[PDB]
RNA sequence: GGUGAAAUUCUUGGAUUUAUUGAAGACUAACUACUGCGAAAGCAUUUGCCAAGGACGUUUUCAUUAAUCAAGAACGAAAGUUAGGGGAUCGAAGAUGAUCAGAUACCGUCGUAGUCUUAACCAUAAACUAUGCCGACUAGGGAUCGGGUGGUGUUUUUUUAAUGACCCACUCGGCACCUUACGAGAAAUCAAAGUCUUUGGGUUCUGGGGGGAGUAUGGUCGCAAGGCUGAAACUUAAAGGAAUU
């Protein structure tokens, strides 16, 4: 169910005799048998887990923690990463470039793996057959196939009904609309071709 | 026993700027400009407007006993005109006549290495 | 409207021992109230002064230094090297057509963990008894001259920390041995040095930076 | 004999699915079916397994990368900028 | 006798004639 | 350049290709200088360096792969390490 | 048809094109070889220099000029009154 | 903020500007010249690597292996097309504010595709020196790029050994200039556009009045846009070139 691969890295317990098997998001350019340096005093290399508070500006970092102790919030999809714009020594925070092009400020004590997640450009080849889509969505949930609400029944959907086919009312749905009416465009500030 | 400053005259087109400030540059005084003493939309770069702006700047300069101030004249820079505005000479002459000590002139207009292609396109402006 | 002048104070800055002159002007600074603490905001500041002002002569007119403040102490804040630049009004003077321009760059380190971006400029001279018109370069002497000038400046900076690098930069003896060691390539007039840019810094390093004003 | 002149790899799809779809999946199939070499041996033995998997039968090294290309231009530029930053901090 | 614009009009006529031809075949 | 000296050696002096020929050559003592590619496994070139410094043999590092090493030495296949027993008409032992 | 060489371009290479400076008639110059009109006009115009010399805190020093290498006069400087239309005595210089 | 004048737009949430920087993309300004390379298009930071190319010198080699090109292959500006990366400035479309009787044009501000790169197409331009390639001769002069030769040449030190910077005289290969026209051209002009009625050195391609028309159709390549080949019917006595008042 994930286009990006999984990196299984075995760690060493510094407290007792044991070796911890960790599941990491597999970046690109990292190969099995290469040493992962997880910490703050490490060097800027692909696969390292240097916190954003100990790295300069402009570095590319994937799997960025939203808050310390969350252990993986941001940049978990294949071909995506996070760009750092700046940081402030007072009230330690890091400016990050979110994969959606959004702006978010998080603490400097958030760990992230340096590099880009492997499997980039996954959505470049169309799925062709319905079988590829069926196999793709079988491993995720029961969300396929999706039926149009305009070919529906009046009781089955607000968009259905009528001898002809038509949406009927405005497709845009207010944010404050109650559950059930949220069918179509939700809080659409603007529509049409971008 | 004299105190200096930076006036950083910004002689542009259709507007004139004078900004007397300390050498540090993080604290400034007398934000008066060419358009402060006129309402015409076309006489901002006129010598009279620049003279009035410098006179106001010089008057407000000696609030707590400021003696001298350095200047660094610059144009709009970038890739637009690369030449100082007509009001720059009138701006720097008005306060000098007003008793303000002037020195260490320095042409701080920015010049690029043929980058950031300017406004107009291939055939540019046509009149 | 409140009065900013009554809400702000005056400060005095002293140049390092690299320059014999000490006072380099007067900076207007807001009062360091407990809510804002403007005293620590002065750390990230620079002051630009002319070498002629800092030396008392007139041959340093086309030279100036920006001087970054490091530590503040009772209206007597001291400063430290940030980087010098050749004034652009003068920098457009020695460059003319019908001659060859020479530009070399390095990323050489020093003895005090500083990193500098040193550049240099060299020309071709219309020699005495010349009848020619342009005296252009062969284009391969620049290839032969770029390596030696970079080598000679890198060996000079290496083994000498920042203090004597500045104390010998102000006299401008750097271009003194360029010409004589390269008299076999070109006449090589106007070998005035170019910008030095300081990129990465070590920590605050209390005490040693006081010696420049001790 | 070169039975197909332009269709190439995507001849199983036949006449349907249109032209753009078949040609796009064809361009992708040439590079994702290509034989690569492991950066540690140099022999052309790397083959694709699962998505993002670049396995080998001789070097026995799996290098994670693009789902269809072992190293894209994005990989090159990110490696370049990361090594630039590493040099700058370590300088 | 503007060569460029009459030339562009000629290509528009080419477009229309090609459409007419493709209507039948 | 490295390639011209390597070709001059391959035309005049004797040579052993591969791993085990190289290891027997050095271990017996005839080898004077070994050539290791950049893509050689660390452990491999580390042991080679250990054998060389225990046998007092010079070491040179080559930036490149095995295929380009083979093309430089003059053999179309790939070679991970080579050694030179005598230069012959070459002088790579003296310089570098 | 006049203008045998038009400009000084006899070799090949096409050079490049730079933007025209404050003309309102900017366009793609036929290569960098145009009318130049380099200017060394002073930062301070004639007269009123006596006030500047007196007002200087330190004595002597100063008096530099603006060093502007111009490429703005190209095929439109007749409007700006820079390049003069001439006749068959154009053989002077180039 | 801008224009000849205005206006849209941004401004107590601080516009614009300044000082400390940091990030992204693009270019290689000043040096830049009747100065240089590449077959052409084209090339204008530093350094390393790889191969290739012109000229120079040769008392070294082959031996006429040679010049031009139907059919035929490779490069090929900008723009355009496919799929990624990137997407800072400018910016086909478009959204606005003018001036205008009218203005979806010139003028100001935003602004998608595009402008940069990758793999694969597109095979076009005022792609012009509007002047094909090879070879020989013909009035002179000066400057310049690369190389070479000779003159105790003037310089550079450790005056002097050398190198390199230049001087003088010359040579070859050039890009090219200045005065004149033996000669050509209808003239503009040409050191070739001369050596063509005193007609013939070798070779390839193109045109027989202007429109129709680079159009119809037929083939051919191309994802498409488009490229190559390429008419006829019908109409007119004028179209066109150089200089004069």
């Amino acid at each position: 169910g994930r286009g990006a691969p999984l990196a299984k890295v075995v760690f060493r317990d510094p407290y007792k005799y044991r070796l911890r098997e960790e599941i990491f998001i597999a970046n690109e350019g990292v190969h099995t048998g290469q040493f992962i340096y997880a910490g703050k005093k490490a060097s800027l290399n692909v696969g390292n887990v240097l916190p954003l508070g100990s790295v300069p500006e402009g570095t590319i970092v994937s799997n960025v923690e939203e808050k310390p102790g969350d252990r993986g919030a941001l940049a978990r999809a294949s071909g995506n990463y996070v760009i750092i714009i700046g940081h402030n020594p007072d009230e330690n925070k890091t400016r990050v470039r979110l994969p959606s092009g959004a702006k978010k400020v998080i603490s400097s004590d958030a760990r992230g793996v340096i590099g880009v997640i492997a499997g980039g450009g996954r959505v470049d080849k169309p799925l062709l057959k319905a079988g590829r889509a069926f196999h793709k969505y079988r491993l995720k949930r029961n969300s396929w196939p999706k039926t149009r609400g305009v070919a529906m029944n009046p009781v089955d959907h607000p968009h259905g009904g009528g001898n002809h086919q038509h949406i009927g009312k405005a497709s845009t749905i207010s944010r404050g609309a109650v559950s059930g009416q949220k069918a179509g465009l939700i809080a659409a500030r603007r529509t049409g071709l971008l | 026993s004299q105190v200096f400053g930076v006036a950083r005259i910004y002689a542009s087109f259709n507007d004139t700027f004078v900004h007397v400030t300390d050498l540090s540059g993080k604290e400034t005084i007398a934000r008066v400009t060419g358009g402060m003493k006129v309402k015409a939309d076309r006489d901002e770069s006129s010598p009279y407007a620049a003279m009035l702006a410098a006179q106001d700047v010089a008057a407000k300069c000696k609030e707590v006993g400021i003696t001298a101030v350095h200047v660094k004249i610059r144009a709009t820079g970038g890739t637009r005109t690369k030449t100082p505005g007509p009001g720059g000479q009138a701006a720097l002459r008005a306060l000098a006549r007003s008793g303000l000590r002037i020195g260490r002139i320095e042409d701080v207009t920015p010049v690029p290495s043929d980058s950031t292609r300017k406004k107009g396109g291939r055939r540019g402006r046509r009149l | 409207v409140v009065d900013p002048f009554t809400r702000k104070e005056w400060f005095d800055i002293k140049a390092p021992s690299t320059f014999e002159n000490r006072n380099v002007g007067k900076t207007l600074v807001n009062k360091s109230t407990g809510l804002k603490s403007a005293s620590d905001a002065l750390k990230g500041r620079v002051v630009e002064v002319c070498l002629a002002d800092l030396q008392g002569s007139e041959d340093h007119s086309f030279r100036k230094i920006k001087l970054r403040v490091d530590e503040v102490q009772g209206k007597n804040l001291l400063t430290n090297f940030h980087g010098m630049d050749f004034t652009t009004d003068k920098l457009r003077s020695m460059v003319r057509k019908w001659q060859t321009l020479i530009e070399a760059n390095v990323t050489v380190k020093t003895s005090d963990d500083y990193v500098l971006r040193i550049f240099a400029i060299a020309f071709t001279r219309k020699q005495a008894n010349q009848v020619k018109r342009h005296s252009y370069a062969q284009s391969s002497h620049i290839r032969a001259i770029r390596k030696v000038i970079s080598e000679i400046l890198t060996k000079e900076v290496q083994g000498s920390t920042l203090a004597q690098l500045t104390s010998k930069l102000i006299p401008e003896v750097i271009n003194k041995e360029i010409e004589n060691a390269t008299k076999d390539i070109f006449p090589l007039q106007n070998i005035h040095v170019r910008k030095v840019k300081l990129l990465k810094q070590p920590k605050f390093d209390v005490g040693a930076l006081m010696a420049l004003h001790g | 004999a070169k039975r197909t002149k332009k269709v190439g790899i995507t001849g199983k799809y036949g006449v349907r699915y249109g032209s753009s779809l078949r040609r796009q999946v064809k361009k992708l199939e040439i590079q994702q079916h290509a034989r690569y070499d492991c950066s540690f041996c140099g022999k052309k033995t790397v083959k694709r397994g699962a998505a993002g998997i670049w396995t080998c039968s001789c070097c026995k090294k799996t290098v994670a990368g693009g789902a269809y290309t072992v190293s894209t231009a994005a990989a090159a530029t990110v490696r370049s900028t990361i090594r630039r930053l590493r040099e700058m901090v370590e300088a | 006798m503007r060569a460029k614009w009459r030339k562009k009009r000629t290509r528009r006529l080419k477009r229309k004639r090609r459409k007419v031809r493709a209507r039948s075949k | 350049s490295i390639n011209q000296k390597l070709a001059l050696v391959i035309k005049s002096g004797k040579y052993t290709l591969g791993y085990k020929s190289t290891v027997k050559s050095l271990r017996q003592g005839k080898s004077k200088l070994i050539i290791i590619a950049a893509n050689t496994p660390v452990l491999r070139k580390s042991e080679l360096e250990y054998y060389a410094m225990l046998s007092k043999t010079k070491v040179y590092y080559f930036q490149g792969g095995n295929n380009e090493l083979g093309t430089a030495v003059g053999k179309l296949f790939r070679v991970g390490v080579v050694s030179i027993l005598e230069a012959g008409d070459s002088d790579i032992l003296t310089t570098l | 048809p006049k203008k045998r060489a038009s400009n000084g371009r006899n070799k090949k290479g096409r050079g490049h094109v730079k933007p025209v400076r404050c003309v309102n008639c900017s366009k793609s110059i036929p290569k960098d070889k145009a009318i130049k009109r380099m200017a060394i006009r002073n930062i301070v115009e004639a007269a009123a220099v006596r006030d500047l010399s007196e007002a200087s805190v330190y004595p002597e020093y100063a008096l530099p000029k603006t060093y502007n290498k111009l490429h703005y006069c190209v095929s439109c400087a007749i409007h700006a009154r820079i390049v003069r239309v001439r006749s068959r005595e154009d053989r002077k210089n180039r």
